[PDB]
């Protein structure tokens, strides 16, 4: 019967330690706050949205003020191909001599950390310059922060409370972002393209003491009125350019030059602002058109669990489409900062689609009202429900008993000293589309392999002339631009597609077998998660809809795992420029333990030893670090509850039995930690753990070896 | 001599304080 | 009206043999609800073959 | 010294046979880790036809137990009593199997 | 306290009351028929949650269902 | 009634017993009248040994007090184990049998309490019940 | 950078230091 | 040549395979009496050797730039050998066994003991399924084309909704 | 013991024991099969 915690009334008169855990656990969980409404609850969503917005503000002014005042951009823009971008110093008291001795480094005198974010090479091309250009995002990102602060108290006062209505009107929403959110700032950040952007990479400086008096182009906006558009299809810049100085500079703002800089190997600054502009107009128009739409506006999961859905899948994208298309200068050539990027977003991406069928099965279970969804699209998937579950889960023990198959086969034939009787399958249906993408490389010899195909010419209006950089791009290997395959490619392929397929099929049974099942037909019942049913029927461990979600968490590590595998293991080869070792040895097993996890292990564990240490000790700490809180998670996955509770009862007897210690007492009864509690608990420092043991191998790896 | 104060202020003093308020809110009562 | 020795088949949707079909033992022949016995050749989850069912969740293919 | 030991050779199929090294002398097979030559060496074994014999004593010693599993249940199987007879078994196991059977292993 | 509810589907075979390790279910007389027993629940601050008692029902859906609800030092177990 | 005092078995032990969750609240005392001197399982560790009584056990919780007289009855067919609560620092006296009748046998005048006309198969959606006080098992 | 740009930075900082203390506390209330 | 392949007779890096195989063999080879049952089993494992790279260099078969033959499937039949009959080679006494278990099981579930003798399987059924199992591409036609290879959605356990 | 060798994991190995035997023999006579000539 205490106060604590607010949120959860029946927590609040817990007299033991679960208490606190679960009221943690439960506070921002909003829609079981005791006492609460419909229309409370909208008004507080949005104030805790602005929260979320300002701390990516401030991170990103975090972002921006260390590296002004301790960073070396300035340094960096002089000559990007040597410098390691500074993170920020090292202040830690328990360093010693030959610590500080060591990360003292980056042409640094205090010890600071090489930056490995990209943010250097983002914010050259954005036409930052100097320090002092740094430090003004910084501040006005902390006006920001507060101003999104003071907005979300502001919403929240009476006069200004929103109604109910305004927050429901869905088709409004999505026109004014589409005009808005989306169509106003993409056809803006053209505008910083041309305005700043391109001058700066040609060696002209504007600033906010001379920006509106120098104009992007030599005489612009009488050809824009009159639709004389044209005109900003003057010079550009020549293969002898200089980027970010005015030996080859053009003037040019808008082109379609394509394939990429050759000195930067990466996109035409001109190049991004046209298709941003050109994208800007698609959304405003679409913008100004306005029985599902009657569920899909009352459940605030099935919204969340689409804008995770496309989050997701957008995710993924920006992780495909950075390596192969870089759009930094230099950002092709720093290969560690090449390497987090992808790895960092692709996690993200697992995440969100994992969330987004897990808020889903919260949706099945609070919001899908079975007799308010009648006849329409998503009831006739509960109709054949059993069919598809059943199908998925063939296609997967299909795909992982042949694909596993494949790669043991060649292990044990290359054990026994004969690698010609391995099975090495031409991945030809992908071989045919980078030949159709014009790839002569596989010579298939149609489609822009094809020289004289309406493709290539196009006929109708003499549109196509994004062709002649593209075609030197993709016949060079001296890029990520349809990187060559091979056998290795072919098998890891179909191992992402089985992730991909076990996966999905869990999070989709966890939402389909959320509402019930024959072993548990009330499932509903007992909210989205709970711990069992009991030992009878059987046994019923992980039987809840949480359960599911937490198994997949599981899956989509390997399978992203997998993918981040694949992707860092050939990178390697490329930028070693000795793409044989990885073409070879990836289509068994062993060789993804020898030449990829042992081989490129050799640095990162030596970052300390005996005889003295390198500036790779954190990360060879970190390493180990990860190991230990990896593993540390198995204990709560493997040993349950009852076992713990039983144990922790002696102590109990023994504290209150000792003489000088018998005195005190504790407020909360000690209890172990609960069943769901444990697979999260669990799972969390294995997740974490995942990705701190990639975290440190990736990065210490490539950045000792380039 | 700006972050040899500041470091054992935010990871050393800060901590010391906002779970001292934050013991005094988790076990008191109405 | 379903009899001794009647096939039936479960129309109460939270039965484990939903949609399945099992012979009638009896059912009670008195003023209680939920009269009806049906025995199945697959087992539930508890390994059991029975419950008193009703005649409003049975049919009479035969 | 020199030649390590090998028993275990594979049969000539796909590759597994490649498994038959060169181990030392004209033979070619798995490397043993059993100690059993080092083991039989300290015996005095030291023709093949002297262990031929053996497994011979071990298989016909694993039929003779097998029928007294099959003679001290299906026909003779003992009393309770018998069974309780803690006393005159711990007599026996040390006198006779850890005393004679080292006695003789003296021998 | 968990909340422990007994549904009209009993067959008072009474093998639930008899399972529960606490003593928090008895049987009362059912008037539809008054021949028929259906179990109740006077105790239900004693419930531990152990679905014992969920396991004895015979039916083919069972007739006492548990479902757990806010804990206190008796549903715990604590002997502390 | 309790009756206390009344005499405690000759036990001498137990660690795993009774610590400071009873002086300050709840702790229990079953009763029974042993039908010989024999010895038998406690939940703490397990010897005590029956009076012929007038037999008395405090306890700790009532989890421990049933399986002491499940045992009583399958191994001792000791049928009057009369289990309680105590007085200031405990709740309510003599809950078990509340009715008089052990709870296994059906007596009248008990009340129907959480007794459902309705299956669970028609049970509600949460829907229906959606940001409402009402529970989706209540009646 | 200099010095005291950096204090002026840590001065505007306090703009988000009382919102935070307040709006937090607003949703709190 | 479908993606730049070279083939295995004029791969020169897959005939380089041979000469580093054999060489290895003969420096355990060198060391030995050449009429030992070690020579006997190191004449063998080169000739063994020798009939599989004969037999890859005369199937036409792609090695690649490793000294490898791949395997190519968009199925062509210039390159049929490499997939497509050995892959219905699977199929057809795939259904041979599938149409064991689908054959066998109704019949012995219609008898008292109907689980014992999927315990102790009848030697009479089990080699009729294996007669039974020879027809399995045409006798399931007449079933789904009257209906008796599926069931209604009345028939079928179907969890709750 | 016939009717014993009828039981499931008699006829799961014997039946296992010919097939696999098979593959012994014709891996001996047949070797290194990719590609179907
Ligand atoms: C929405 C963002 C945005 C804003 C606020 C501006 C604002 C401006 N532009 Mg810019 N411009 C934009 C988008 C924008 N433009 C885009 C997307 C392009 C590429 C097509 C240009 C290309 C452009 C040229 C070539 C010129 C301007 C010029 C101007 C200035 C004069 C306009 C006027 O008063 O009539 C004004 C400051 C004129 C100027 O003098 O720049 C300072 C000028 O000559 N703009
Ligand atoms: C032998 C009778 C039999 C038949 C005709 C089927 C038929 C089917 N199974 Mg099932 N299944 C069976 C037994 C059978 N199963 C057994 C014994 C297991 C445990 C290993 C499974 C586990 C299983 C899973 C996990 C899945 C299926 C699926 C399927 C469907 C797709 C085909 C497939 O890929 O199978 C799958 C093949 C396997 C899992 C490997 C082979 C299975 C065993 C080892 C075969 C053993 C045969 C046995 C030795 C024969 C006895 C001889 C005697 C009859 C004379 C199809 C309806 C899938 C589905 O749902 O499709 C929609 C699916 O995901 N089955
Ligand atoms: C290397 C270890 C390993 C291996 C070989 C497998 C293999 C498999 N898992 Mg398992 N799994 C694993 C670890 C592993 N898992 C771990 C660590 C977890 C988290 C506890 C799971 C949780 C899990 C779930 C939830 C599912 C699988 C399923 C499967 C099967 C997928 C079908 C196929 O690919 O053929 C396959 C047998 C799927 C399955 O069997 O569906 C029929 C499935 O749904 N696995
Ligand atoms: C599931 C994926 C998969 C596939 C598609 C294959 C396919 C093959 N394997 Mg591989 N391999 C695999 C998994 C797989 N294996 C596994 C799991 C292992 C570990 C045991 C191996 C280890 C291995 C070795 C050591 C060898 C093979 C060989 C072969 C080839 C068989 C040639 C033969 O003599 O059969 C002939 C088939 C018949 C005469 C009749 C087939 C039809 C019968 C009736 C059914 C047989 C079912 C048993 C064939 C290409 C052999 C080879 O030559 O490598 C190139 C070989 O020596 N594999
Ligand atoms: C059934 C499981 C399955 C799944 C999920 C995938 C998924 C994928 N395949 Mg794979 N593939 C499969 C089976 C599968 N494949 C089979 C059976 C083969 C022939 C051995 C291949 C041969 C293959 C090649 C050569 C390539 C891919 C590629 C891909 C990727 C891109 C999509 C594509 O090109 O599809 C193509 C569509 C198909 C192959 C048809 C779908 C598979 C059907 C359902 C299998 C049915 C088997 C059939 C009954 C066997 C009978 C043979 C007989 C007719 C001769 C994608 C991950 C490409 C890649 O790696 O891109 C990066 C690529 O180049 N696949
Ligand atoms: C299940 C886990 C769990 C959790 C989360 C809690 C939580 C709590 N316990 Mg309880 N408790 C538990 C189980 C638990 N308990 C168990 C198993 C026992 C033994 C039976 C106790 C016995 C107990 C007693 C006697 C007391 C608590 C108290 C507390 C409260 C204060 C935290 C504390 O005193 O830790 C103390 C921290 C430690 C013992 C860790 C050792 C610290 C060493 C010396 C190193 C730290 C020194 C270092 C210089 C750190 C300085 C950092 C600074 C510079 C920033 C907190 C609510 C207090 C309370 O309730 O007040 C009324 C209290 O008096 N607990
Ligand atoms: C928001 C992201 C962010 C992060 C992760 C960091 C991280 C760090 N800062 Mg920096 N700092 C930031 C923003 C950030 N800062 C901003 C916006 C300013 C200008 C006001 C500063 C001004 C600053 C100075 C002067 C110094 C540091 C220092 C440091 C380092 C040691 C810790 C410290 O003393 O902080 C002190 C932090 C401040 C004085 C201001 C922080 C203001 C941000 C917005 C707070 C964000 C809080 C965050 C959301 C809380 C989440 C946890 C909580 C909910 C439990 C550490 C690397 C020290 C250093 O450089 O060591 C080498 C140091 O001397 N920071
Ligand atoms: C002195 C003669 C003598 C010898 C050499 C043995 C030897 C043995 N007895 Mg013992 N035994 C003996 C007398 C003897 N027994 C007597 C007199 C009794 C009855 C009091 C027993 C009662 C006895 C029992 C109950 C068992 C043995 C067993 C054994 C075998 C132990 C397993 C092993 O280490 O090999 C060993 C063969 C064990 C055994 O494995 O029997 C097959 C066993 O379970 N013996
Ligand atoms: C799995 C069942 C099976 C089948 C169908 C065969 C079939 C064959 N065996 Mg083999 N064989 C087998 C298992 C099997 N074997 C086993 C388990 C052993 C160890 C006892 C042998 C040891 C063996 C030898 C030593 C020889 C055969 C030979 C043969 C061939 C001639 C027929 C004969 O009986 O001699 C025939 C292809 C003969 C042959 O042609 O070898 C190449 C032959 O000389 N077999
Ligand atoms: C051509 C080709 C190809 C492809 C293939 C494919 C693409 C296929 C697919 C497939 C398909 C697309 C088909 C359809 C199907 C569907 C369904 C619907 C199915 C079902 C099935 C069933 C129904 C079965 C039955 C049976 C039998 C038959 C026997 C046994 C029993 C059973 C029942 C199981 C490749 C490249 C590889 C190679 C080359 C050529
Ligand atoms: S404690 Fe775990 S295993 Fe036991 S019934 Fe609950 S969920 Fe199942």
């Amino acid at each position: 019967g205490t106060k604590f915690p607010k949120a959860s009334q029946a927590l609040a008169q817990d007299p033991t330690t679960r208490r606190i855990w679960y009221g943690i656990a439960t506070a921002n969980d909003f829609e079981t706050n005791d006492g609460i409404t419909e229309e409370n609850l909208y008004q507080k969503i949005f104030a805790s949205h602005f929260g979320h917005l300002a701390i990516i503000f401030l991170w990103t002014s975090g972002n921006l003020f260390h590296v002004a005042w301790q960073g070396n951009f300035e340094q960096w823009v002089k000559d990007p191909l040597n410098t390691r971008p500074i993170a920020h110093a090292i202040s830690d008291p328990h360093f010693g001599q030959r610590a500080i001795e060591a990360f003292s480094q980056a042409g640094a005198s205090s010890p600071v950390n090489i930056s490995y974010s990209g943010v250097y090479q983002w914010w050259y091309t954005q036409g930052m310059r100097t320090n002092e250009e740094l430090y003004n995002g910084a501040i006005f990102l902390l006006i920001l922060s507060a101003l999104s602060l003071f907005a979300g108290w502001l919403h929240l006062q009476p006069k200004f409370r929103p109604n109910l209505s305004w927050f429901k009107n869905a088709e409004s929403r999505l026109n004014h972002h589409l005009g808005g959110l989306f169509g106003t700032s993409s056809l803006a950040w053209t505008g910083h393209i041309v305005h700043v952007a391109i001058p700066e990479s040609r060696g002209q400086h504007v600033g906010w003491d001379n920006f509106l008096q120098v104009a992007p182009h030599p005489a612009g906006l009488q050809p824009f009125f009159t639709g004389n558009w044209g005109v900003y299809t003057e010079n550009p810049d020549t293969a002898n350019h200089v980027f970010g100085s005015s030996d080859g500079a053009g003037t040019a703002i808008l082109t379609f030059l394509g394939g990429f800089h050759p000195q930067t190997q990466s996109l035409w600054l001109t190049d991004i602002a046209h298709h941003h502009l050109a994208i800007a107009v698609l959304f405003i128009v679409a913008g100004h058109m306005y029985g599902l739409y009657d569920t899909v506006n009352n459940s605030l999961h099935f919204q969340l669990g689409l804008a995770l859905a496309a989050l997701g899948v957008i995710t993924s994208l920006v992780a495909q489409h950075m390596y192969s298309i870089p759009p930094y200068a230099y950002l092709a050539r720093d290969f560690t900062t090449q390497a987090a990027l992808y790895t960092h977003h692709q996690y993200i991406a697992g995440f969100l689609m994992v969330g987004a069928f897990a808020h889903g099965a919260i949706f099945l279970v609070r919001d899908y009202d079975a007799e308010q969804n009648k006849n329409n699209v998503l009831a006739r998937i509960i109709d054949h429900k059993e069919a598809i579950i059943s199908h998925l889960s063939w296609v997967s023990l299909f795909l992982g008993f042949h694909t596993l198959g494949l790669y043991v086969h060649n292990d044990v034939v290359q054990a026994f000293g004969t690698p010609e009787k391995q099975i090495l399958i031409e991945p030809v249906f992908a071989q045919w589309i980078q030949s159709v993408h014009g790839k002569s490389l596989y010579g298939f010899e149609v489609l822009l392999n094809n020289a004289d195909s309406i493709t290539r010419v196009a006929p109708g209006s003499a549109q196509p002339i994004w062709l002649p950089g593209w075609l030197d791009a993709i016949n060079s290997g001296n890029n990520s631009l349809f990187l060559t395959i091979g056998p290795g490619d072919f098998l890891v392929h179909h191992a992402i597609a089985l992730g991909l397929h076990t996966t999905t099929l869990i999070l989709v049974k966890g939402a389909l077998d959320a509402r019930g099942s024959k072993l548990m037909p009330d499932k509903k019942d007992f909210g989205y998660s709970f711990p069992c049913d009991g030992p009878g029927r059987g046994g019923t461990c992980d039987i809840s809809a949480w359960d599911a979600f937490y198994l997949a968490v599981f899956w989509m590590l390997n399978t992203i795992g997998w993918t981040t595998f694949y992707w860092h293991w050939k990178h390697l080869g490329v930028w070693q420029g000795n793409v044989a070792q990885f073409n070879e040895s990836s289509t068994y097993l062993m060789g993804w333990f020898r030449d990829y996890l042992w081989l490129n292990s050799s640095q990162l564990i030596n970052g300390y030893n005996p005889f003295g240490m390198n500036n790779l000790s954190v990360w060879a700490w970190m390493f180990l670090f990860g190991h230990l809180i990896w593993a540390t998670g198995f204990m709560f996955l493997i040993s349950w509850r009852g076992y713990w509770q039983e144990l922790i009862e002696t102590l109990v007897w023994a504290h209150e039995r000792t003489p000088l210690a018998n005195l005190v007492r504790w407020k909360d009864k000690p209890v172990a930690l609960s069943i769901v509690q444990a697979r999260l608990v669990g799972l969390a420092h294995f997740a974490v753990g995942y990705i701190v043991t990639y975290a440190a191998f990736l990065i210490a790896s490539t950045a000792s070896k380039f | 001599n700006l972050p040899s104060i500041l470091v054992p202020m935010v990871g050393i003093v800060l901590p010391a304080i906002v779970m001292a308020l934050l013991f005094v809110y988790i076990e008191t009562d109405e | 009206m379903v009899q001794r020795g009647s096939k039936v088949r479960i129309l109460r949707k939270e039965s484990y043999w939903y949609q399945e079909i099992g012979t009638v033992a009896s059912i009670d022949q008195s003023g209680i609800k939920y009269p009806v016995i049906v025995r199945f050749e697959k087992v539930n989850y508890s390994n059991v073959n029975s419950n008193n069912f009703s005649l409003d969740e049975v049919v009479e293919v035969e | 010294t020199t030649i390590k030991p090998s028993a275990q050779v594979v049969w000539p199929i796909v590759g597994q046979e490649i498994l038959n090294g060169d181990v030392g002398g004209g033979f070619q097979g798995i490397q043993i880790t059993s100690g059993l030559f080092q083991m039989w060496r300290a015996s005095g074994i030291t023709t093949e036809l002297q262990l031929y014999v053996t497994a011979i004593g071990a298989l016909v010693m694993a039929a003779l137990m097998l029928f007294a599993g099959w003679f001290h249940y299906h026909k003779a199987a003992p009393k309770l009593e018998w069974f309780q007879n803690a006393e005159s078994m711990m007599n026996h196991h040390l006198g006779g199997l850890f005393g004679l059977g080292s006695l003789s292993w003296a021998g | 306290a968990h909340t422990v509810k007994i549904y009209d589907t009993c067959i008072g075979c009474t093998q639930c009351v008899r399972a529960c390790p606490t003593d928090v279910l008895e049987m009362v007389p059912w008037d539809g028929c008054r021949a028929n027993q259906i179990a109740s629940a006077p105790r239900t601050e004693d419930c531990v949650g152990c679905k014992r008692c969920e396991s004895a029902c015979p039916t083919d859906f069972l007739s006492i269902r548990v479902y757990l609800g806010a804990e206190t030092t008796r549903s715990m177990g604590l002997g502390y | 009634t309790l009756n206390l005092n009344a005499p405690t078995p000759i036990f001498g032990g137990s660690t795993g017993g009774l610590l400071r969750k009873a002086e300050v609240e709840e702790f229990y005392s079953i009763t029974w009248t042993g039908k010989s001197e024999t010895v038998f399982e406690l939940p703490t560790g397990g010897a005590a040994i029956m009076r012929a009584g007038e037999n008395l056990l405090r306890l700790a919780r009532k989890e421990q007090c049933i399986a002491l007289g499940a045992q009583l009855k399958d191994k001792f067919k000791i049928t009057d184990y009369k289990i309680y609560r105590v007085y200031p620092s405990g709740e309510v006296q003599f809950l078990h049998p509340k009715d008089g009748v052990f709870p296994e046998k059906v007596n009248p005048g008990r009340v129907a309490v959480g007794s459902n006309k309705r299956r669970i198969g028609q049970n509600p959606d949460p829907a229906k019940l959606k940001f409402k006080g009402q529970e989706t098992f209540d009646s | 950078l200099a010095d005291g740009q950096i204090f002026t930075a840590l001065a505007v900082a306090l703009v988000p230091g009382i919102l935070a203390l307040r709006l937090a506390l607003e949703l709190y209330k | 040549d479908v993606a730049g392949l070279i083939p295995c007779s004029q791969s020169d890096a897959f005939e380089r395979r041979l000469k580093n195989t054999t060489q290895r063999l003969e420096n355990r080879l060198k060391k030995y009496e050449p009429g030992s049952a070690p020579a006997e089993a190191l004449q063998k494992q080169i000739d063994k050797t020798q009939q599989r790279f004969d037999k890859y260099r005369n199937s036409g078969l792609l090695c690649g730039a490793d000294g490898l033959p791949h395997l190519i499937t968009d199925g062509r039949w210039s390159h049929a050998g490499e997939f497509t009959i050995p892959g219905l080679l699977f199929l057809y006494i795939a259904g041979f066994i599938g149409w064991s278990g689908r054959s066998y099981l109704q019949a012995v579930a219609a008898s008292d003991n109907s689980t014992e003798k999927e315990i102790i399987i009848d030697i009479p059924v089990a080699l009729q399924s294996v007669s039974k199992g020879f027809v399995w591409p045409l006798a399931a036609l007449q079933e789904f084309s009257s209906g008796k290879l599926t069931a209604r959605d009345e028939e079928i356990t179907i969890s709750p909704r | 013991f016939s009717k014993y060798l009828s039981t499931a994991p008699v006829i799961g190995t014997l039946t296992a024991f010919f097939l696999a035997g098979l593959l012994i023999e014709i891996n001996r006579f047949n070797p290194d099969l990719l590609v179907y000539p």
